[PDB]
């Protein structure tokens, strides 16, 4: 009566959607996460939705030698 | 003092008082006057499957409050950890 | 020249051949695989399913009607699994210097120099943080060596690969100076 | 030693550990047996940072000197807590002068 | 700080506990009045002018009742047992915010606090059922404990999905994050699972058949122990109210009122300094609002600390009350579910869906660059 | 110092136990709560998060031994009908 | 051997990247020059070995 | 003293001993927490070089940077004193309007935009300084300039306009 | 018809939630110096309030003066504890 | 970015205070015990973990 | 002239008494004593639920909320519940578990001295840090307080990336405790 996945793959999927809905659509939703990772991000870069730069979580020290400032000295105090 | 401390003591006072009305005001009569059956194994399974899954979800709560730093690399590891359990 | 080609402390392993990369990206590992690598992976992959069928004929399991078909599926997945790991591990040991890699040193030198002259980052651009790039790199450096216990693959564009990248820049400079003279000559 | 602290930042005694790792790796090899003898004082500082025994010993004598050095000298007028709590405040100049004995 | 901390500590604790206790008393009157309108009868309408004293007489009657429970071989357990069940009922209210930061304890791990106090509920259903002496009833207290632990996984695993969106376990931050949208809208199926899980967690009908079957097998020799005690009734009603406030904190606005002051800004464009306040709308005219009498007074009262706090708590109250209705409506609408069937619902339907959504949600938040920052913002 | 005392309690549960295989189950967990508790208090002292994490993984392995331990004790009781040790 | 060679010399790159106070991390270019010399010497040995034995 | 968060602190230890005369003295910044946030973007428009030099000197000299970087710190507290001095000289009303707003708004910047925009108007006119937030996304309006703030507790009236430098 | 009697208890609960939020917002207002209270306070916000106390004496006090008053240099509070560390 | 433009001023004030109390404690020791005891074998400044305190608080 | 060092109390941003730690130590000890002396295994597990609570509060009191709350959720929440199930279903004759405890007093005396005298030397100085008494001192930092993280966010920043191998092993230990405990208890089908 109830089908067999490896004999009739499409026919099992209809029975499982109808007869085991919570179980079937659990595996469906779980697969959508792997799909959404694969699909939206490239399409986002196609439409020009650039990912935001990361926010600073430490003091942003610039690279290179020190600039040799002149100003705001003890005499100015 | 802190607020959390005064709050527990307050509830503790109220919980004692309802004892006091009962022990003071309710009447108190002094007169206060063996087999084996197998227990079902499903009771054990309820506690065990809870104990393990509850430990498993606990291990994911740090991920939800650290997502921005974890980013893609953290997601992949958490996906692997979610997949195994 | 970035004035710092060795930017991170890296482990030197005693091997018989030149190191191309501590941590090759997955596509570079695939892209450098020689056609023998494909024969060997397929050969190993078919072996687990064929070993299982061989055992059933010589020493039958006496199982019920559908049991062997179920087992054939599982032995088949393990064969595709072990077969791909062996194919990948065969290609990536030339990167590590643990296999004769004369061919891939030339293919590495050309591409990495062709990237320098194109202005490209030598190892590509990472969406991950410089700090997450350093975590990724420490996890995958020489990790195909632990494949029999744990599977890991590099899918991050970090710039920590264990090699002093002065040579790629040096060879780009010497190649640019060669082409410029030819254009000036004619 | 890990490099990760409670507040999301680095660990307090991680600089000492790297100062100890750098010493051992750049002064000791198989060519030189005693090169690791420069790591001894560097290792002491690492063990001090984690445990604080020598600082505890130092601040336990210095505190015993001061407490009986300020136990026998004459006291003129000890500033009350309320006076200290008004120190440096823009409308309590009188209290600050009393605190600093200027 | 302007006055002493202990005074401030005392006023906030009294301001939360006395309204909460009076409210937990009116949910009991309300559940008998609501079930009577749906059952075409009346609720209590005689003890007090509108039955508004029914909770009071019920509680004082039980307090004055004799208690004949076993005091032998367990004196502390009979007396000091249920008392702290009532403490574990009220200890969750100390993290409820009645406006931004307006909580007894503003806790960063506020969510993990209410997950700890909830796992202590299992002891107040386990231990009380340990007093009754009847073999089949004792196993019914274990089955009720089994229902609570299973539906706690439902709640904690589905609370996880809200934390992913907010980035924080602070109840204030979780509500403030909903200024963009209420979590019922994007996490619709998570909300329903949480509400269903929250009925099963409270042991409420239609998930109460395990504790229901005790009364049917009592026999002709022994009886129950929850008899003269109002504790396990205030522990029960207060856990229902608390599961309604937390359900509102997570999926409805919390204390967020949809502000109409934004709408009036968009519609109105004819600002007038003479106080006319003309509006550029089709039903508009030239209003005669009194600048000296009304506008000066109205503007000040809107910015008052008392008024704005009042609306934040009337919002949270209106939302908790709507959910209190949906618990009472659920008890009056369905028959009971058998224990094996509720167990199948939790373990083979609900939790599979939840673990499927635990995969999918962070995957979408990564795909649309929407992982929130987990530093103290908001 | 509390960590060492609570370790002794777990040890002494093994010293005074001739009949309780359940107290042997219990004292192993008291010993685990000492060692986790000691790791945690030293982590606060050194500003290290790895001590906190190591505590977490001790707590997770500790629960798993309880499942395996109470599961095996169930398998034993089914055929025995008693957890008692004749002595 | 009385000398230990780190199996993981990449612990010199360890440390939190957040809430870093200025001056907290040590200047470890003397370390990186050690490892640079080690990689260059080993590259030379093999170079000198499979090029002088390939003829 | 140690940077550890305290759990059972009940007392404060003050040292009235003065800094030695060898080290040049500097008048300290006297603005409170909310005045500093209002003037925060102005300060880093002007003192960024001094602010970055001070943090670089400390990075250059590990474990010894509280000492040996003392001249640079005095340079930062003079640059910031000149911004705080300049804002009071020209924008006192707009400045106090904004920082007193932030006092009652959890010092959250999105909660006082009408006051900030007016201060940005006055500081740009009077001191030619401009609030810039670095590395902001490119496909949308800057958050500090949006007519609508989603997380604001009170709505921004439409007639309150964001300050664009030049319109 | 609408059975407003059954609706009376619900209105009571809404009035109680209103009174808690009403009365708690005002006690905090006065406690914080007749200014709105702070909410999600981290280590930075707490230290910022401590320096506010240093300049004014009140944790919520605010002053825009460019120069700190004399004595400000020595009022920096170093906390002392007996046990935890 | 608003806390970054303030981090150097706030740190500079703390650093002067860390120098003040360290130089004061070194002097307080030289008079009290006659010399200095070295707790670390490096010139690094370690933020103190223990302090010398009076035996009594203010009367209050 | 006046004493340069000044000690005064903290009016509002104060903290907790250290007295509570000495109380919570005492009850933890007292609770632990009753675990290994109680006749009834039900009662011993209750004294265990008490001990786990006191240790949980001790940790919350010293700042370790997430793990202190984790102990609450995990031990009292779930482990002791599984212990209560089994102990309230197994038949227990409370006199067959009772052994002559008075004999083992001398061996309690002996092993208490030897373990205590050795292991205490192994502990570090910071743990045994608690008449001139040393006071611990703390001060503020600004560069390190830019974006402070709660302990659970700090654990999360590294739990899934840098030390993720520990997560793999733990996932497999929990997975083994699922399969193994199910396979040794239930009758299949
Ligand atoms: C995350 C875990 C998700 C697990 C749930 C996946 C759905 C499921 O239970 O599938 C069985 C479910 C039940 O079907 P059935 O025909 O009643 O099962 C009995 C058969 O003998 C079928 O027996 P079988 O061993 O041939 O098939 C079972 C197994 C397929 O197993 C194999 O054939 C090899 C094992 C693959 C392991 C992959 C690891 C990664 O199916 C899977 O779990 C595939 C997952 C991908 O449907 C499938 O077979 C779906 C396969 C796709
Ligand atoms: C213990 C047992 C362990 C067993 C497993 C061993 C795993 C070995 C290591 C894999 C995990 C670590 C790598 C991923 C972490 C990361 O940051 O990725 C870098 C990657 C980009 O980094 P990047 O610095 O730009 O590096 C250059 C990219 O290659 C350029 O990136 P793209 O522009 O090519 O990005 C597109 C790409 C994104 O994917 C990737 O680039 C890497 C992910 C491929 C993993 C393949 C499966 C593992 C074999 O998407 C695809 O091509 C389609 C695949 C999407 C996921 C499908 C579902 C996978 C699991 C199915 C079951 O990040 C992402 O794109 C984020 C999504 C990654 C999701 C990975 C989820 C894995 C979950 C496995 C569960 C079992
Ligand atoms: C605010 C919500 C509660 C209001 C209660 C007001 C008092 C009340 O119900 O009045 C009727 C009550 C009496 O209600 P009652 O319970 O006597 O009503 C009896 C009605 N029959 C005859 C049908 C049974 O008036 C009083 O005597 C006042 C008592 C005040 C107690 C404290 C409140
Ligand atoms: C790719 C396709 C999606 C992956 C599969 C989605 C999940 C669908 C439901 C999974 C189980 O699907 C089905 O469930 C029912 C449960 O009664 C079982 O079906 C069968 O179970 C046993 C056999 O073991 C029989 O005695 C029974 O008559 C029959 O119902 C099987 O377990 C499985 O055939
Ligand atoms: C925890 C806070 C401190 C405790 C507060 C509560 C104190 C409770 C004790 C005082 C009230 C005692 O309550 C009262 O007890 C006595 C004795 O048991 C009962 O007395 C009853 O039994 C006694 C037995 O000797 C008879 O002689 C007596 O005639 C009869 O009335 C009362 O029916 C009961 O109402
Ligand atoms: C009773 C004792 C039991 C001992 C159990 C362990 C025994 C281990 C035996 C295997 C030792 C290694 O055996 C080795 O296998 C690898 C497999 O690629 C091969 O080694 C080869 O590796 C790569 C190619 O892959 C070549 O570049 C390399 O030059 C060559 O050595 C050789 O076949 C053999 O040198
Ligand atoms: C104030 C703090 C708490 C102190 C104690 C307060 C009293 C607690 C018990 C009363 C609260 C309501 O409790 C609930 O009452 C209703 C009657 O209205 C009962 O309902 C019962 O009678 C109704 C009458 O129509 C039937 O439809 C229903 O089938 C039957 O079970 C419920 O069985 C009981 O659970
Ligand atoms: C997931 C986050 C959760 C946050 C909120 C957590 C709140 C936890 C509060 C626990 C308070 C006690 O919890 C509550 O106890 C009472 C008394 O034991 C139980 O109530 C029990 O006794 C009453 C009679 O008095 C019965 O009508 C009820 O059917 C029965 O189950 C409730 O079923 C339980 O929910």
């Amino acid at each position: 009566t109830t089908p067999r996945f490896w004999s009739t793959p499409l026919k099992y999927c209809r029975w499982a959607a109808r007869e085991r809905p919570a179980l079937f659509f659990s595996v469906v939703i779980g697969a959508l996460g792997p799909v959404t990772l694969a699909t939206v991000p490239p399409l986002r870069r196609l439409i020009g939705d650039v990912d935001a730069a990361p926010i600073p979580l430490t003091y942003p020290i610039p690279p290179g030698p020190r600039k040799q400032l002149k100003g705001y000295d003890d005499d100015t105090e | 003092m802190s607020a959390m401390s005064i709050y527990i003591i307050f509830v503790s006072i109220i919980a004692i008082l309802f004892l006091a009305i009962d022990l003071i005001f309710a009447p108190h009569n002094p007169y206060k006057e063996q087999s084996r059956s197998p227990f079902n194994i499903s009771f054990f399974i309820y506690g065990l499957v809870f104990l393990l899954l509850d430990l498993e979800i606990l291990l994911l709560y740090p991920f939800a409050v650290s997502e921005y730093v974890n980013s893609a690399y953290g997601l992949a590891a958490a996906l692997i950890f979610i997949g195994i359990i | 020249t970035p004035t710092q080609t060795y930017q991170f402390p890296s482990k030197t392993v005693k091997t018989d051949y030149p190191l191309i990369d501590n941590d090759p990206h997955f596509t570079r590992v695939i892209r450098y695989a020689r056609p023998s690598d494909y024969a060997h992976g397929l050969a190993a992959a078919a072996a687990g399913p064929a070993a299982l069928w061989l055992m059933e004929r010589i020493s039958p399991s006496q199982v019920g009607r559908g049991g062997f078909a179920k087992a054939m599926r599982l032995a088949g997945f393990i064969g595709l699994a072990g077969g791909f790991l062996y194919f990948y591990q065969r290609s990536i040991l030339r990167f590590y210097g643990m296999s004769e890699n004369a061919r891939e040193v030339e293919m590495d030198m050309r591409e990495m120099t062709d990237r320098v002259k194109a202005g490209l980052p030598l190892y590509g651009e990472s969406r991950l943080s410089p700090a997450m790039q350093g975590v990724a790199a420490r996890q995958s450096r020489y990790s195909a060596l632990f494949f029999g216990v744990m599977p890991w693959f590099n899918f991050v564009n970090h710039n920590q690969h264990g090699v002093d990248t002065a040579k790629y820049y040096q060879q780009a400079e010497r190649e640019l100076e060669a082409e410029r003279l030819a254009r000036e000559q004619a | 030693a890990s490099g990760y602290g409670l507040n999301g930042g680095p660990s307090r005694c991680f600089p000492f550990w790297q100062e100890l790792l750098a010493c051992y790796v750049t002064n000791s090899s198989e060519d030189n047996p005693d090169g690791k003898n420069k790591c001894i004082p560097v290792m002491e500082d690492y063990y001090e940072c984690l445990h604080h025994r020598k600082e505890a010993a130092r601040v336990r004598a210095l505190q015993a000197a001061y407490r009986e050095a300020e136990a026998k000298k004459l006291q003129e007028n000890p500033p009350t807590a309320g006076q200290i709590r008004n120190l440096g405040l823009l409308n309590k100049e009188e209290d600050t002068k009393k605190v600093h004995c200027a | 700080m302007s006055y002493s901390q202990t005074i401030n500590s005392l006023v906030e604790v009294v301001l939360v506990l006395v309204p909460s206790l009076v409210g937990i008393a009116y949910v009991t009157v309300g559940e008998r009045k609501t079930m009577g309108s749906m059952q075409r009868r009346l609720g209590p309408n005689a003890v007090g002018i509108y039955g508004l004293l029914q909770a009071f007489a019920d509680a004082l009657k039980l307090l004055l009742k004799e208690y004949v429970g076993p005091t032998q071989a367990n004196l502390v357990l009979f007396f000091l047992g249920p008392v702290i069940t009532l403490i574990f009922s009220l200890l969750g209210y100390a993290v409820i915010p009645y406006g931004p930061g307006l909580a007894v304890n503003d806790l960063s791990t506020g969510i993990l606090y209410m997950l700890a106090v909830s796992s202590l509920a299992t002891y107040g259903i386990l231990l009380a059922g340990w007093s009754a002496n009847s073999k089949y009833a004792f196993l019914g207290s274990l089955r009720s404990t089994a229902q609570l632990i299973s539906y706690e996984l439902v709640l904690s695993s589905s609370i996880l999905l809200v934390i992913m969106l907010s980035g924080s376990l602070s109840l204030t931050v979780i509500v403030e994050s909903q200024r963009a949208i209420w979590y019922i809208l994007p996490l619709l199926p998570v909300f329903i699972i949480f509400f269903i899980g929250s009925v099963a967690e409270t042991n409420r009908a239609p998930f109460d058949l395990a504790e229901a079957e005790s009364e049917l097998v009592s026999g002709f020799m022994t009886e129950h122990a929850a008899v003269i005690f109002v504790f396990f009734f205030l522990a029960e009603y207060g856990s229902i109210v608390l599961m309604c406030i937390l359900t509102s904190i997570l999926f409805l606005g919390g204390y967020l009122l949809i502000s109409l002051l934004d709408i009036i800004y968009n519609n109105l464009l004819s600002w007038i300094v003479i106080g006319k306040y003309i509006i550029f709308i089709f039903p508009f005219w030239g209003p005669v609002f009194i600048d000296l009498g009304l506008y000066e007074i109205i503007s000040y009262l809107y910015n008052a600390p008392t008024v704005e706090g009042s609306f934040y708590g009337l919002s949270l109250g209106v939302k908790t009350s709507i959910l209190i209705f949906v618990f009472i409506w659920t008890r009056a609408s369905f028959p009971r579910i058998r224990f094996d069937q509720l167990m199948s619902f939790c373990w083979t339907v609900l939790l599979p869906i939840l673990f499927a959504l635990i995969v999918l949600v962070p995957c979408i938040l990564y795909s649309f660059n929407i992982f929130p920052v987990n530093i103290s913002l908001l | 110092n509390i960590t060492l005392i609570l370790f002794l309690i777990g040890i002494l549960g093994f010293v005074l136990n001739r009949k309780n295989i359940i107290l042997m189950l219990i004292s192993i967990e008291i010993m685990l709560l000492s060692i986790t508790f000691l790791i945690l208090l030293s982590s606060l002292n050194m500003d290290d998060i790895i001590g906190q994490t190591y505590a977490i993984y001790i707590i997770v392995v500790a629960g798993a031994e309880s499942a395996i331990g109470l599961g095996i004790l169930v398998a034993f009781y089914r055929l025995r009908g008693s957890i008692a040790i004749e002595y | 051997s009385r000398h230990i060679e780190l199996k993981y010399p990449e612990v010199f790159s360890h440390g939190s990247p957040f809430n870093v106070p200025a001056g907290f991390y040590p200047n470890l270019d003397h370390v990186i020059e050690h490892y640079r010399k080690q990689h260059l010497e080993e590259e030379e040995r093999k170079a000198k070995k499979l090029a002088a034995a390939a003829a | 003293m140690a940077t550890r968060k305290p759990a059972f602190n009940q007392h404060v230890l003050l040292d009235t001993t003065p800094l030695p005369d060898s080290i040049p003295k500097v008048k300290e910044i006297g603005a409170s927490s909310a005045p500093l946030l209002s003037a925060s973007f102005f300060i880093g428009a002007r003192c960024k070089d001094y602010n970055d030099d001070y943090m670089q000197c400390k990075n250059e000299n590990p474990g010894r940077g509280e000492f040996e970087c003392l001249k640079e710190g005095r340079r930062v507290t003079r640059c910031a004193r000149s911004v705080l001095k300049d804002i009071n000289t020209h924008c006192l009303e707009q400045f106090r309007a904004h920082w007193q707003c932030l006092d009652n708004n959890n010092q959250q910047l999105w909660q006082c935009r009408p006051a900030e925009w007016k201060l940005n108007k006055c500081v740009y006119e009077n001191l030619k300084l401009e609030k810039v937030i670095p590395d902001q996304p490119k496909n949308s309006t800057p958050v500090h300039l949006r007519q609508r703030q989603i997380f604001a507790h009170h709505a921004i009236p439409p007639w309150e306009r964001p300050f664009i430098p030049g319109q | 018809p609408v059975p407003f009697e059954t609706l009376i208890p619900y209105g009571i609960i809404i009035a109680m939630f209103g009174v808690t939020g009403a009365g708690m917002a005002k006690v905090r207002h006065m406690f914080n110096g007749d200014k709105r209270h702070r909410w999600s306070v981290d280590q930075w916000d707490k230290q910022q309030m401590e320096r506010d106390r240093r300049l004014t004496g009140h944790l919520r006090g605010q002053t825009d003066n460019p120069i700190a008053p004399p004595g400000f240099e020595f009022n920096n509070p170093w906390k002392v504890x007996x046990x935890x560390x | 970015w608003a806390r970054i433009h303030l981090i150097p001023l706030l740190q500079a004030e703390e650093d002067r205070d860390h120098v003040r109390r360290y130089l004061a404690d070194q002097a307080r020791e030289k008079g009290l015990l006659g010399e200095n005891i070295k707790v670390y074998n490096s010139d690094r400044y370690v933020r103190p973990t223990f302090a010398v305190t009076p035996s009594k608080p203010a009367q209050e | 002239s006046q004493i340069s060092l000044l000690l005064l109390k903290e009016i509002y941003t104060n903290g907790s008494t250290h007295i509570m730690l000495d109380i919570l130590s005492v009850l933890a000890v007292i609770s632990g004593i009753c675990v290994i002396i109680s006749k009834n295994p039900i009662v011993s597990v209750l004294h265990l639920i008490g001990l786990f609570a006191y240790v949980s509060f001790y940790l919350i009191l010293i700042g370790l909320n997430f793990v202190g709350l984790s102990y609450l959720i995990v031990y009292i929440g779930a482990v002791s519940i599984l212990f209560l199930f089994i102990l309230m279903l197994i038949n227990i004759r409370t006199s067959e578990l009772q052994s002559n405890t008075s004999n083992s007093i001398p061996l309690t005396i002996l092993v208490g001295i030897i373990i205590s005298s050795f292991l205490f030397k192994m502990l570090p100085y910071g743990v045994i840090i608690s008449k001139n008494d040393l006071f611990f001192i703390t001060s503020k930092i600004w560069d390190g307080a830019l974006a402070e993280n709660n302990h659970i966010s700090s654990i999360g920043n590294i739990m899934y990336t840098n030390y993720n191998v520990w997560l793999i092993l733990a996932s497999f230990i929990l997975l083994l405790a699922m399969v193994g405990a199910i396979v040794i208890t239930i009758k299949p089908r």
